[PDB]
């Protein structure tokens, strides 16, 4: 059981009585006091005067904290001999006496307790788990050195093999490791103790009794041993248990009815936590990226403009056709760099040396499109500025701008976003503090350089450049271009797709070690998905394939999805552009999980052993080397 | 009870020993074992016939 | 998985009065893996 | 136990064989019904017409799963004050009411359960038991909001330290959560509830009892706070157990005696999920590139030839000297995407923008280094193209090329390969309805782009550009150049080795604290196989060199192979480059592992209970701020 | 219990004493002898079920007349009373009774007969699995149906030729009717049918209910969460203390760089000298096997400082470039690394006699090719690739100085009028680190680390101009681990309080109400939860935040800390619970996949018809 | 903990006599998970 005892305050009890129990404390039983304690470990002290005379609590103690703690009292065990030489905890903890058992009510409420009458419960004090955890740490803290060297000692040569036997003169062995073994090692100080806690340890080490001439193994630990060890023609357990465990837990972490939803899935939900992103504004493509905005090249008139910044300082700056800026509005919070390094930007009467490049934003009512005098601008404002330096390059008479790393945090909250009719635009350009001739800077913006897009929240997510409260995870199945993708921004529904089927991905390769044009527990739900469709009525001309060819497409397709996770985003792709395929896929890869039963791959196991017996062989030679090299007399 | 519906063929007594070839399967057993069954169940001592060598 | 038998047969694959009813109650398991940590085995 | 249990057909004392038993039903144990079923909890339906009365299989329950599922219920009366608020089951579950005690045959199988009799085995319906997980689920469905809000609570202000222990006036505490809890907080609608659960789940919280002006701890958990807590000069069994756990779950899943065999191994074992790579075919040089071939200079004839496509449109295209492909032979299924953004690929016969651009295939018996006429091509189709468009750029009177994604994917199946003189390629470069005059463009292709490289399967391995059906891993040791390397394929098996043996890498950083020039039981195995092989009697000059010399080299060694995974394969490296011992250090690190005993670094835990002392100093700090403001009456 | 069983060999027995205690054979338990150990229950439980694994399947053993006697490892085990313990102190004190012990020799030939039948089962069931994986058979919620003729018939037209259910059909039923129980076989004899499943206990703990998820995920995602938050290790991350190198460092990443867009002020690594020497000279440098080479070092040359890196790696790509100029061309000539050993910095350089010791460590050989652009050329991708290694360089003398250069080198004498360039550091530049005991901080090396001064104290440009084995990388790796944590706790929107948001909102608030220097002007809890919402969204979307200046709330130490010590408290007293809104989520997004299986067995059902009874 | 109120019959959250006195030993705890591996659960 579990909780702490009750005692029952008056006559009636029933499983619903109203005020019937209280708590049991150490008055209720003087032996679970302090001074009733048994000192065999000496913490308590012997004077008087130094004993507090309180009243304490009661809790349970279950079965598991007491298997549990008995072992950590064995870990202990394990190295009795230094302990014995250090003189520290003469009488082993024996966790057994200190628990005092009990008949009574025992539950976390009252109300439980009611129903729950138990009989020789263990129960114990706050102060009496402490001391006994504290003898436990103190001896543990005693051990550090011992423990490290036991171990160096132990890995300074191969003493365990993967698979058969191997044999080394035991005199050869000591006379390798008085040479090695490093001078201030407690090995060297206490050989004998070591020789004891090694034969403990390992069941391959055996010492002969001089008295008595025999020999015998003394191993402490051959119920795991055979569970570490690899059975003929069989992998271990243990590694078999573990992959499977790992294949869950990464099946588990995708999460399959998210992934895998035909319904709305709100954006919080399905988002995570995502990565930067980078682009150049100047290659990309309007038609094909939906966040930027571009002053047509027809007006054909350069204009200047006045902005002042946030200390109150007043710059100028000159807008042409060609202009360049980002729709800021439907991006949610992000984080803007720029980087000019390797940039020329030089012009004849322009020299960019020396100059100063600023992020402006503007918000006005009048569209982007119809920009052609200062009046529409509306309000502006620069946020950041930097200068610049330029540097001789590898191209003769050529100078280059020094790298910068200009920055800027688009936080919508930060701005009034009440008005409908309200446009936020970003632009980045020379500035000045001094008028700038059109004619001498001819460049319509600097947005040839390196932008790296930081998504500055994990709640929002956007599909095609646009916010999205709302997003149907199973549409998105064979809807974009490779140039989409390419310009989708960092926070895409799409990347957080990818990322999620990367762990499905790697389960069933974890999971599976088919070889090519094989088919596999997780390649027939494709299968059979695809015998189904060819059978459905459409429209258009039918073709009729039998079962292994199916399962050969089957195959490759899985094979496709494995080496390539994109592909199932990526439009027109052979047979995951299908979301019946995709589902059918994510679903049946759960249960032929869930419906192993302690299995591997003969191929893998053929292999495993074939290697296990190379190092076997390799590990025989080494120490024949050893033998060789140190005789015996 | 599963058993399959069949009846016996007849044969006449063979008049001599038949030659026998063992199959194995997957079970094991230790050695000593094996040697105390046998010494449990052999037929020896017994004097047999010689024979011809050449 | 075609089926035939001689005489009387318990079972009947392609018989009728079988029954298919997935269910998220029931779902399919085995024994896919266990605890066998060297020391809590001990 | 656990199965099913069994009982004797007819007659009793009489189980000889396998065909007299037969699985036992409710209706052989009348009270596992669901009529007998005692409804505490009020599912079952009072009315008597609404009461099922069926026949129903029984089942075994193990220990393991009577611990956990009354472990269960302990989150629920953890919150037994709202549960009767809301007037959630009045009486608790109880789970061991709902089994049967019975002596019967127990296993899986009729075989199995002749020779496994016993006695008191518990059993259950699947009824019985959806009946008690519904609920439990009921009821932390309705919990939700209230274990939202009591978290906020706790979390609010720091309510436990990592060591030591620190105080303050309740009074001002209150005052703060009043001034800082939200409006819509159930905390504020039930305040003494509330107050509760926290004394229940936190020993540091005491609520003195008015009548009797008592005040003492509640607390339920100090045996499970017990084993958190961080005793003086040792960090908790917790941490040090999970993170042992951590790294031996590292390298099971890294394979050692995989990434060590010195056996060939199965590709499809072998192969793990590959990463995309990035080229530039024009900048290449084609001894290193062992997939590239290049028609030779001096050909000096320009040679016109014209392709049709797939749906029948014909085009034309210029060979002349100095033209690259891609040898698509022995590479795997796998995709290229091409990029020519930033390039300029302007002459004065020539302007980009508008033109198109396509990845054409050839087959062929020829080889291509001896083409010079229209005749020795084979067959041909264009498989993919794209147009173009062009921007001006930061230099002067200079224009380049928008961004482009141009797909193509390899699968060697679609493709005969039946005839082995058959001859493969891949070309990119300009292509035009009309001839190209061969003076106006002179480039020999468009490859002086970005081509993304991903493979389509992971199946298949590849060493140096050519597809093997078997690797040998000892062999890959020390053998890449590092133009071999960068030159190589995505799918290469030392990509493969250098992600396996990264898991070993952060295994060691995890389990190892050692600085500059300290051995560690990790770095000792290198320390061996030096000795030996210095011993060795060999071809050239031999120097004696110390044990601590051999020390410091091995250590050096072992860090240089954690700062850089990939060192294990470059050639000419100092000490890992020997396949001795990479696989002495494989193996080592299994056995150093699985020798601790709950132990940790000596500098780990005294930097550990420093931060934890300053840590506890900021806490005190703070907590006399808040008792300064808001003062106490 | 636990150990090996031991018996007193004289009559004295306390809880200290010599001798008075031996080891327990066989030949005393009521020939060879091999020693005793004490099996646990928790060793007798999991290899009972291993048994039952393999009893899964034992209709076909039968027929392939394989295992005909189960394991039975209760059989094996004998029981006595005696001293248990690892050693005879702790037996001493431990006295048992009715305790099993086994041998060695008994354990192996059992687990071996184990495995033997575990490989003798993987074609079988392999075959299962992919019976069972062909078509849906389970449902994340509800029911679903289809006619069992229809099934049967789908699967005979779709399993493999060489699938052993063809050969043995009514066995796999069995099977697969004790693994699932929505698969049920009418009992011909007396007409029911039945469930026959043998895991309804471990399927319960997997099926949804009520509107809540299930509770072994729920569980395993909160496992997996403080899995996380433990490899952060908040205390060693938020510790306003020195701490060891050795102990804060993380296997780090390489980086890249170009040495020739570096600012001089932003890069404490590198020394240039001056532009105002006008005045190229020439020298020589012998190499490792006694060649000599040429090359010249003029006004505006650029090095490396190697005497603070830790042990570093540099690999140099020219690829790309073009070096060209009218009387020099780069085709065809030489490049590489040479390192100064000199007692005269760098900048002070004017002859060949201060260069000191040089050595040419490295060099490669230089191919042109065409270009997109017209008559122009560029080099061909190069790999040249040097270890800097301190140990070996002689670093007892306090007032060397270690320089690295790349430039042209050659055989013959250069003329300073030909080549113009002042070195060849325009190019890519890789460094990787060689050692994990080591952190610099803005390019030095430091023994002891503060990782709460870390906070709030670097610009993007000195972030982008760090070395590989910065402190401020490490402290970014780590804190990312408890951004996957808290976003897989929580799934707030945007401007919801958590109760990982909560501790921010509590300091601001501490902060607002203490005194000191500037006017203040109050904000209510509304706003103070906004902006502390904010902060941790912010936060999750970019770890790297918190080391930037003048971030908006995160700059500030004490936010940092208390929101690491509150996410521990936050994810321990969490009760076997899910956010509301990924409850109904989920259990939408399971109905919707319930609809789409019933669609598809109704296709299937469609075209694989059932015959009709007539009766 | 708990705001205010102002009922005062049995504990007083706004009173004297309480102590809030945080320590390791004690901590804070709930039920954050369990074993219910499908294997193990059997």
């Amino acid at each position: 059981p579990g909780g702490v005892p009750w005692i029952a305050v008056g006559d009636e009890t029933s499983v619903t009585s109203p005020g019937a129990l209280r708590r049991m404390t150490s008055k209720d039983i003087p032996e679970t006091a302090i001074i009733n304690t048994d000192n065999s470990s000496g913490a308590v002290p012997s004077e008087s005067a130094l004993v507090p005379y309180i009243d304490e609590p009661l809790v349970v103690v279950t079965e598991h904290a007491i298997t549990n703690f008995t072992k950590a009292e064995m870990a202990l065990e394990f190295n009795r001999e230094f302990l014995d030489k250090m003189r520290v905890l003469s009488v082993s903890p024996k966790y057994s006496d200190l628990l005092t058992y009990v008949d009574c009510y025992v539950g976390v409420s009252a109300r439980q307790a009611l129903n729950n009458f138990q009989k020789q419960v263990p129960v114990i004090t706050p102060t009496r788990q402490t001391m006994y955890v504290d003898s436990i740490q103190a001896a543990l803290k005693a051990l550090e050195k011992w423990e490290i060297d036991l171990r160096v000692a132990q890995t300074l040569l191969p003493t365990n093999v993967p698979i058969g036997e191997v044999s080394c003169p035991m005199q050869s062995v000591v006379k390798l490791l008085d040479d090695q073994l490093p001078d201030d090692s407690l090995i060297r100080r206490y050989p004998k103790e070591a020789a004891v806690a090694l034969a403990k340890r390992n069941g391959g080490i055996q010492w002969m009794d001089v008295s008595e001439g025999t020999v015998m193994n003394e191993a402490v630990n051959a119920v795991a041993a055979s569970a570490l060890a690899p059975s003929a023609s069989a992998p271990p357990l243990e590694e078999k248990s573990k992959l499977t465990e790992q294949a869950m837990d990464l099946v588990t972490a995708a999460e399959p009815e998210i992934i895998a939803s035909l319904a709305p899935v709100p954006a919080p939900v399905f988002a995570i936590p995502p990565k930067p992103a980078d682009y150049n504004v100047r290659t990309l493509r309007i038609d094909e990226a939906t966040w930027l905005r571009m002053i047509p090249k027809s007006m054909n008139t350069p204009f200047q403009i006045q902005v002042t910044d946030n200390t109150g300082t007043n710059w100028h700056l000159n807008l042409r056709g060609g202009t360049r800026v980002v729709n800021l509005d439907q991006i949610a919070p992000m984080r803007f760099v720029l980087d000019l390094g390797g940039k020329s930007y030089k012009e004849t009467s322009w020299d960019p040396n020396g100059k100063k490049v600023g992020f402006i934003v503007f918000q006005s009512k009048i569209p982007f499109e119809l920009w052609t005098a200062a009046s529409q601008i509306g309000q502006a404002t620069v946020v950041n500025y930097v200068q610049l330096y330029a540097e001789d390059s590898s191209f003769t008479a050529q100078s280059i701008i020094a790298t910068t790393s200009l920055a800027y945090n688009y936080e919508p909250e930060q701005l009034n976003k009440t008005d409908p009719e309200m446009n936020y635009y970003l632009l980045a350009t020379f500035i000045d503090s001094a008028a700038i001739t059109p004619t001498n800077m001819t460049q319509p913006d600097v947005w040839d350089a390196l932008l790296t897009m930081s998504p500055l929240s994990a709640g929002e997510v956007t599909v095609k450049g646009a916010v999205v409260s709302e997003v149907v995870p199973a549409d998105l199945i064979g809807s974009y271009t490779p140039e989409s993708l390419n310009a989708s921004l960092p926070n895409d529904a799409a990347r957080c797709m990818i990322d999620r089927a990367s762990k499905i991905a790697e389960a069933i390769k974890i999971d599976d070690d088919a070889g090519p044009d094989e088919y596999s527990p997780n390649s027939v739900p494709i299968q059979g998905q695809l015998a189904i469709s060819q059978l459905e009525t459409g429209y258009g001309v039918r073709i009729f394939n039998p079962k292994g060819i199916l399962s050969k497409i089957a195959s490759r397709a899985m094979q496709a999805f494995i080496g390539d996770p994109s592909t199932i985003i990526t439009q027109a792709a052979p047979v995951l552009s299908d979301k019946n395929n995709w589902i059918a896929l994510a679903q049946g890869v759960k249960t032929s999980l869930r419906t192993k039963s302690l299995s591997a791959g003969v191929k893998t196991a053929v292999s495993k052993l074939s290697s296990s017996e190379s190092i076997q062989n390799w590990t025989q030679g080494f120490l024949d080397k050893v033998s060789a090299h140190f005789p015996a007399p | 009870l599963g058993m399959r519906i069949s009846a016996l063929q007849s044969l006449s007594d063979t008049p001599s020993p038949v030659q026998w070839l063992p199959q194995y399967t997957i079970d094991q057993a230790a050695m000593d074992e094996g040697d105390l069954m046998v010494s449990r169940l052999t037929q020896l001592p017994l004097r047999p016939d010689y024979g011809n060598i050449w | 998985m075609g089926n035939a038998s001689s005489i009387v047969q318990t079972i009947n694959v392609t018989g009728d009065g079988n029954v298919f009813k997935p269910s998220a109650e029931t779902s399919s398991t085995a024994v896919p893996s266990l605890s066998l940590s060297p020391g809590m085995l001990n």
